[PDB]
């Protein structure tokens, strides 16, 4: 390892424990595959250490003894992901570490783990499962306990609308300047990420308020030029989130859901019935203030 | 069941009720079924009165649940029901009006078991002039149900005009409930409109 | 005995105060309790600002506590301690009664056969979560109050004077906190269930009908701005200078003159620095306040941006913002069409309905129903055959 034949030491130790769990402890087997997943990130080989993790289970983490090596687990998973760029998969690990018991009671302890948490769920893909879990972290009151990280998550948890150069320049002397968030190295380049998320998340916004706007309007909104702003809306159609239609010549886009005749009439239906209940109630209390005067 | 209850005539607030009585009757029909306790005393009507507040406190004591001031009508009025249903609930109000205790009318529905709604089909034989049965017997619903709407709207109008010149109270719930109508107003010659047209070809 | 104390009070006091000791007294040898009390309240509304007051107090919960009023007691402990600078000594007399009542109920209840003592308990309660608030723990305050407000709730019939107590706590923490939302609404309980024998002052009532529009100006879903003027705490007090540019802000907003609006502006951000942070909430309430007018009073729910353009002093990148934020605020509900350029709302926020809305709203009513009546005529006169 402080030779240069630390390549072939990978090797070696990873090899090894497909054969070999002898009649070692847990706390043991768990220790090698500890080492193995390390010694396999620092060779580069971000795969083998994906084998590697799935030997062991989270059924092996319930002791408290093996707390130590739970947490040391928790923490090389998201090392994994992060190569990988996939955030949503980064967050729920380290939710799991904030609910471990011996980080949740000290008071030093759970200010890192849960401002990690708030950066890299934002910068994961804005879903429907992704609207569940940024109001769970909302409701928490260690981080209303902070108001640097309270700050980020709070924008993404309304349905308001937003606008990236301005995001850029708030954030920029606060959470740019802390490493592990933006700004790093390799996440410099999810800097860069953080524009993409702004926008997906306009377009539900603006698909909900506007049932049609102006494209020329729309490029303006989400700090685009033309070319990118139909890209992003097409890829955003297929997944679910939204249903709209784009005209190509430069039109308008509406945002719509459809809606069928029948659909149409039964909420006009609902409104007459709800309209009779209004004006029975009415004559209720007509009756009843001749008693008060 | 009766309670005896002597109501005055010089005044309205003095009234001779035996709280001793209520005891008495209740634990015979506990024997009857034991599914039965206090939920409220009747008022013979004709109409409310605040004077049936200090009686509503008073039947507080024995209910576990909040008293239900039931004016069963003995005079029949309107083709409708004759029971409005109130409670006695305790309030405060944006005017300045402190500790009130006042009815807040409740919707009043009927229901009946299955031995008890046979009873009334054995014992009456009618066919009903709300029923909505037969063509001719809807046809009649119809013209009838639009003008049950027709006489309640008439009494809102002269209402307003009685808190603004006659001095009536003014009071948030009952402005309240008439925005909300004019808000979900239907609207015609709106693409909803084409389409109840379309529907109205298919029938 | 009591004389000796009570002597050195009359002392220092004025001439013209001494007498009101001389007839404590009398009532207490005679022994007529009830009068005692009516005697007591007295001195406490001219002069709970004097040390005299809370000296007196001490004395007497020695030597009257089955004898006075317990009721009267215990109102008279939560004025004390706003006249003790000291919250130590809050603290140790808050606990000495509360302690004192739950032997004392075991035989009190049964030998009387009735008096509640946890009456006074709520009243101690309120009072050790206001002392938190005064000494600006407000971890502590918070969770006391909310473990207070589940307590009382269980209660059935709530007492004014427990209520007004604890809505005097709600109001304190959320001023301090500057969260002008929260704060409006517990106010409107707090002027409502005010008790008839007074104890919240005059000089206190002013400053909080100040705090209250400061609240509603800089907010951001406050637009019961003409309900704050028809009640008798601003009805009366329109009267002094500090109270005339105040609501004149207040009132700019309702009818929505922009004109009246900017120039009051100019001035007051310029006195005061809490409407110069919150300036940008301040400057959106006009146009919100605008938009949700119009389509109201409107029996049309359609609008084309250039009527609100030119109302509200905006271009129309602004009118599109400005109809956003009705929306996810929830002050408007509707949908937007940048293609024909409306804004078609479709649901408007039931609010306050004054004078002049009460004529708008009778006229489409008397509308509808002639319309019913004409109809009627024809369905009567088609299908004459069969009404069976």
């Amino acid at each position: 390892k402080e030779e240069g034949k630390i390549d072939e030491a990978a090797d070696i130790l990873c090899e090894l424990q497909v054969e070999t769990y002898g009649s070692m402890e847990m706390s043991e087997k768990i220790q090698f595959i500890l080492e193995q997943m390390e010694l396999s990130i620092l060779k580069g080989d971000y795969s083998q250490a994906t084998v590697l993790s799935r030997k062991i289970l989270k059924k092996t983490f319930k002791n408290p003894k093996y707390e130590s090596l739970k947490l040391e687990y928790y923490n090389l998973l998201v090392k994994i992901s992060l190569h990988k760029r996939e955030y949503l998969e980064v967050a729920q690990y380290l939710q799991e570490i904030y609910q471990t018991d011996a980080i949740k009671s000290d008071e030093a302890k759970w200010k890192p783990v849960l401002s990690h948490i708030v950066y890299f769920l934002v910068l994961s893909p804005y879903g429907n499962l992704q609207n569940d879990l940024i109001h769970k972290i909302q409701n928490d009151n260690n981080l209303k306990k902070l108001e640097s990280q309270e700050s980020l998550v709070k924008l993404f948890t309304t349905n308001e609308l937003m606008r990236w150069p301005i995001v850029q320049k708030t954030y920029e002397p606060v959470l740019n300047e802390d490493d592990l968030a933006f700004g790093g190295e390799a996440n410099k380049h999810h800097w860069e990420d953080l524009q993409k998320r702004v926008i997906e998340h306009n377009l539900r916004v603006i698909s909900e308020y506007y049932s049609r706007i102006t494209l020329l309007r729309l490029n303006e909104l989400l700090d685009l030029t033309e070319s990118q702003t139909e890209t992003y809306i097409s890829d955003l159609v297929n997944q679910g989130i939204i249903y709209a239609k784009v005209n190509r010549p430069a039109k308008i886009v509406n945002f719509e859901k459809p809606k069928n005749s029948s659909q149409l009439l039964n909420e006009w239906s609902h409104n007459v019935d709800e309209l009779l209940e209004h004006i029975e109630t009415i004559g209720h209390l007509i009756t009843k203030e001749e008693i008060m005067h | 069941f009766a309670l005896p209850f002597e109501e005055d005539e010089k005044n309205s607030d003095v009234w001779f009720l035996d709280h001793n009585y209520i005891e008495n009757m209740n634990e015979m029909c506990k024997k009857i079924n034991a599914k039965e306790k206090l939920i409220g005393w009747y008022h013979s009507g004709p109409k409310l009165r605040a004077s049936d507040l200090k009686i509503n406190e008073l039947f507080k004591k024995y209910t576990q649940n909040n008293p239900l001031l039931l004016i069963v009508d003995v005079k029949q009025q309107g083709v409708g029901l004759p029971t409005d249903a109130y409670v006695a609930i305790e309030q405060v109000k944006d005017d300045g009006t402190s500790t009130e205790k006042t009815f807040l009318h409740l919707p009043c529905t009927i229901e009946a078991e299955e031995a008890e709604e046979i009873g009334v089909e054995h014992l009456l034989r009618d066919v009903r002039d709300q029923a909505a049965g037969g063509l001719s017997i809807r046809l009649t619903n119809q013209l009838k149900s639009l003008k049950g709407l027709q006489s309640k709207l008439k009494d809102v109008v002269e209402y307003l005009d009685k808190v603004i010149n006659k001095e009536l109270p003014i009071n948030h719930t009952i402005l309240g409930k008439l925005q909300d109508v004019f808000n979900l107003l239907p609207n015609l010659g709106t693409p909803d409109d084409d389409e109840i047209d379309v529907e109205n070809h298919d029938r | 005995e009591i004389d000796t104390i009570l002597s050195t009070l009359r002392m220092e006091a004025d001439p013209s105060l001494h007498p009101l000791f001389e007839q404590f007294e009398k009532f207490y040898e005679e022994k007529l309790w009830f009068q005692l009390s009516e005697s007591l309240t007295k001195f406490f509304d001219d002069a709970k600002s004097t040390p005299l007051r809370l000296r007196l107090y001490d004395n007497f919960v020695s030597k009257f506590y089955d004898k006075i009023n317990q009721l009267s007691v215990v109102k008279y402990l939560l004025a004390s301690l706003k006249d003790s600078k000291d919250f130590d000594e809050s603290l140790k007399y808050l606990d000495d009664l509360k302690a004192q009542f739950q032997e004392l109920d075991s035989k009190k209840q049964r030998n009387n056969g009735s008096k509640d003592h946890g009456d006074g308990i709520l009243l101690i309660d309120s009072e050790i979560a206001r002392t938190y608030l005064l000494k600006n723990d407000l971890v502590k305050a918070r969770d006391l109050l909310d473990d207070l407000e589940k307590t009382l709730d269980k209660k059935d019939s709530i007492p004014l004077r427990i209520t007004n107590s604890f809505y005097s706590t709600n109001s304190q923490y959320f001023k301090f906190k500057n969260d002008f939302n929260s704060f409006y609404y517990t106010s409107l309980l707090y002027l409502s269930t005010l008790e008839p024998s007074t104890s919240i002052t005059l000089a206190e009532r002013q400053q909080l009908a100040y705090d209250l529009s400061i609240s509603a100006l800089l907010g951001d879903k406050i637009y019961n701005f003409g309900e704050l003027l028809h009640h008798p705490i601003m009805e009366t007090i329109v009267n002094d200078s500090n109270y005339d540019w105040l609501f004149q802000l207040l009132n700019a907003l309702t009818v929505g003159d922009f004109d009246k609006f900017d120039s009051l502006i100019k001035v007051q951000i310029s006195k005061i620095p809490i409407l110069a942070q919150h300036e940008s909430f301040l400057r959106q309430k006009i146009c919100l306040m605008t938009l949700i007018e119009t389509v109201f009073v409107k029996n049309i729910r359609m609008l084309s941006f250039e009527d609100i353009s030119k109302a509200t002093h905006l271009p129309k990148d602004n009118v599109e913002h400005l109809v956003m934020r009705a929306i996810s605020l929830g002050l408007l509900k509707g949908s937007i069409d940048q293609v024909n350029e409306l804004v078609t709302i479709s649901w408007v926020q039931p609010r306050i309905i004054s004078g002049d809305q009460i004529t708008k709203m009778k006229d489409r009513l008397v509308e509808w129903n002639d319309q019913v009546e004409k109809l009627g005529k024809k369905m009567e006169a088609r299908g004459q055959s069969i009404w069976v």
